[PDB]
């Protein structure tokens, strides 16, 4: 079990790595891949690439070894560097879901609205609130908590456990998840209304001739946006779930399911690729790519 | 398959003994320590060369079971190499039984 | 299959009127836009006019005012009616629809093109 939980960890990061990294690649070296939307993906593919470069496999030893290898410093960096991420990633997928549904549905008010400057500044300040939920915090010590057996863990630099105080553990986890989670939600339901309600405009046309059915489309839009929400919460809402239950009765739930659930999250990272770089034009830039 | 622990046999079929050993602490008395007992001979077949099972009755040899602390029974706790490497403790079917066995044994 | 059947173009006098019409047959996804691009002869295609499946517009300045992109509210099918055409509006009309059924992305439909000449 400990053999092959191991070797999971291993292709997790292969998987984030090689799948950013193949991102990036095709945006960066190819004219028609560098629209206002793949602007956002960018964003999205280097917050992936540094959890699979830094934060996955500093985190993979401190479950192999047992313990935190290199020092109390780099404790609270890599820390730091992990929220960063994390908040970074999870904000960017919301700015998406955003984006998407008002270049569906609002196209032409969309194109003006939406310059490429005021992208720059949406995804700077993703980064920037990214950065004062981690650095700032986790740095200057605000969120350590008073308990005498948290202060042993702060002291051993053997130890990297993340306790956090009440305040920190719910401000963190609404900044980098609920928010996200709850405007992800408010949006992309208005696309699924959008066109429910542009399918009843198209009955009415009729005089009572036809009545629509979902075809191949529609299904395939339905399906599309299940994997965006399913694969998201599936991956996130456990994890933060949990980390707010611990801010209550800590004793309640485990610390290796703690720690399984941070692992679904990272997954995620790997999973974003696949979900948000399937265009026509993705597709023919991997194959060049791959010589 | 099984051994059948004392007191006095326990550091030579146990902590001296070769390879993984899982020691039932049961008691006649006990209804949920009886509950595994014919799972547990399923499993020492079924776990040939990986584990032997071992039995230690605690009405017969009441000197063992405080040492390692022992609340409730059954608890089954796995030896490597003359420690407890993990512990299960309460009844289980042979299919809970299996998963706790999977996934100590192959490390 | 989804196809793009071009019709309503050809020759005309200055200061003429045409109505060209694009009937997008197969599987659409109800939010997309449908429009009409134009080639003059050795130059870059350019916008003329587009309409959302909201209802919303928007069309090129060289033919603001003249020309007006309609969709039947039926089916899936665009229509440009061209008044007061200049010999500068000859070109060859593509019919264009934008599927946004993936939701990330869209999908292009290009038809055929049709021809339009104007004569002074
Ligand atoms: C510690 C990793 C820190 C990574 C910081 C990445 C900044 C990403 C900037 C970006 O992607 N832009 C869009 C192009 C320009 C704003
Ligand atoms: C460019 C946009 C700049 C906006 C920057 C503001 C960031 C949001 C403010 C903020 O960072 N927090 C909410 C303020 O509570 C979270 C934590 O800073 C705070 O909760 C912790 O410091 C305490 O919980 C621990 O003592
Ligand atoms: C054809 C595929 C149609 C699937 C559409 C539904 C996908 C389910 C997505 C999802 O899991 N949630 C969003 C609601 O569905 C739940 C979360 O919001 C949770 O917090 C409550
Ligand atoms: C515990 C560890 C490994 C540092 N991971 C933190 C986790 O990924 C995380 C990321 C962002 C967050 O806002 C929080 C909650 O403080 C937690
Ligand atoms: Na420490």
């Amino acid at each position: 079990a400990a053999k092959v939980m191991s070797l999971l960890m291993a292709l997790v990061v292969l998987l984030i790595v090689a799948g950013n990294v193949l991102v990036i690649a095709a945006i960066g070296s190819t004219q028609r891949l560098q629209t206002l939307t793949n602007l956002f993906i960018t964003s999205l593919a280097c917050a992936d690439l540094v959890v699979g470069l830094l934060v996955v496999p500093f985190g993979a030893t401190l479950v192999v070894r047992g313990t935190w290898l290199w020092g109390s410093f780099l404790c609270e960096l890599w820390t730091s560097l992990d929220v960063l991420c994390v908040t970074a990633s999870i904000e960017t997928l919301c700015v998406i879901a955003i984006d998407r549904y008002l270049a569906i549905t609002s196209p032409f008010r969309y194109q003006s609205l939406m310059t490429r400057a005021r992208a720059k500044v949406i995804i700077c300040t993703v980064w920037a609130i990214s950065a004062l939920v981690s650095f700032l915090p986790i740095m200057m010590h605000w969120w350590r908590d008073e308990d005498p057996q948290a202060l042993k863990c702060y002291q051993d630099p053997g130890c990297c456990d993340f306790v956090t105080n009440r305040a920190y553990a719910i401000a963190s986890s609404i900044i980098s998840f609920y928010i996200p989670l709850l405007i992800m939600i408010f949006v992309y339901l208005r696309v699924y209304r959008e066109a429910k309600e542009q399918i009843r405009k198209i009955d009415r046309a009729s005089k009572r001739k036809t009545s629509r059915v979902m075809a191949m489309k529609e299904h395939k839009a339905l399906k599309t946006l299940g994997i965006i929400m399913g694969v998201f919460t599936l991956c996130w809402l456990p994890f933060f779930l949990v980390n707010i239950v611990n801010v209550f009765n800590r004793d309640l739930v485990p610390d290796w399911l703690f720690v399984a659930f941070n692992w679904l999250g990272y997954a995620n990272s790997a999973m974003n690729p696949i979900i948000y770089c399937r265009s026509p034009d993705f597709r023919k830039a991997f194959k060049r790519l791959l010589a | 398959k099984i051994i059948h622990l004392t007191d006095d046999s326990f550091d030579t079929d146990v902590l001296k003994a070769d390879g993984a050993i899982l020691v039932d602490f049961w008691a006649e008395w006990s209804g949920p320590s009886k509950m595994i007992a014919p799972i547990l001979d399923e499993i020492a077949d079924e776990y040939q060369g990986k584990l032997t099972v071992a039995k230690l009755n605690i009405d017969q040899n009441p000197g063992t079971a405080p040492k390692y602390g022992i609340r409730g029974i059954p608890t089954l706790l796995l030896f490597k190499n003359g420690e407890v490497a993990a512990t299960k403790v309460g009844a289980l079917s042979k299919g809970q039984l299996k998963e706790f066995l999977d996934a100590n044994l192959a490390e | 299959q989804v196809q793009l059947q071009e019709s309503g173009g050809g020759l005309v006098q200055a200061g003429g009127s045409l109505r060209l019409s694009c009937a997008a047959s197969g599987s659409i996804f109800a939010l997309n836009i449908m429009g009409w691009y134009r080639q003059a002869p050795g130059k870059q295609r350019e916008l003329v006019a587009a309409i959302h499946s909201g209802g919303t517009t928007n069309y090129a300045n060289s033919v603001k005012g003249r020309f007006t992109i309609s969709r039947d509210n039926a089916a899936n099918t665009v229509y440009l009616q061209m008044n007061s055409l200049k010999p500068e509006d000859t070109a060859v009309y593509y019919c264009n629809v934008k599927d946004f059924g993936a939701i990330i992305y869209d999908y292009d439909y290009w038809g055929q093109g049709t021809q339009v000449t104007v004569s002074s």
